[PDB]
């Protein structure tokens, strides 16, 4: 099995089964992505 | 009074350790992946 394939997938992954039971199964985190970049040097 | 919960909490390994920092969260796994046990134990706190 994949470990990023499919959510499925990333479970198995971590509890490592593929007979997996029946609960919540927390497996990682997300944060956006930078959606932008703004860089300002200070500013004759 | 009895304090009957803690509040329920949890860290994100690169978030807290490394961020943005690319060569930290890099060089995470490769030094092992401790935020794993120490985030399952954490975990068992909140579900407990």
């Amino acid at each position: 099995v994949d470990c990023a394939l499919d959510p499925l997938s990333e479970t198995k992954c971590t509890l490592k089964s593929f007979t997996v039971e029946k609960g919540i199964y927390q497996t990682s985190n997300f944060r956006v992505q930078p959606t932008e970049s703004i860089v300002r040097f200070p500013n004759p | 009074i009895l304090p009957v919960s803690m509040t329920k909490t949890s860290v994100d390994c690169t978030m807290y350790i490394c961020g943005d920092s690319t060569e930290c969260s890099n060089l995470l796994l490769q030094y092992g992946s401790f935020c794993t046990q120490l985030k399952r134990a954490l975990t068992g706190i909140a579900v407990e």
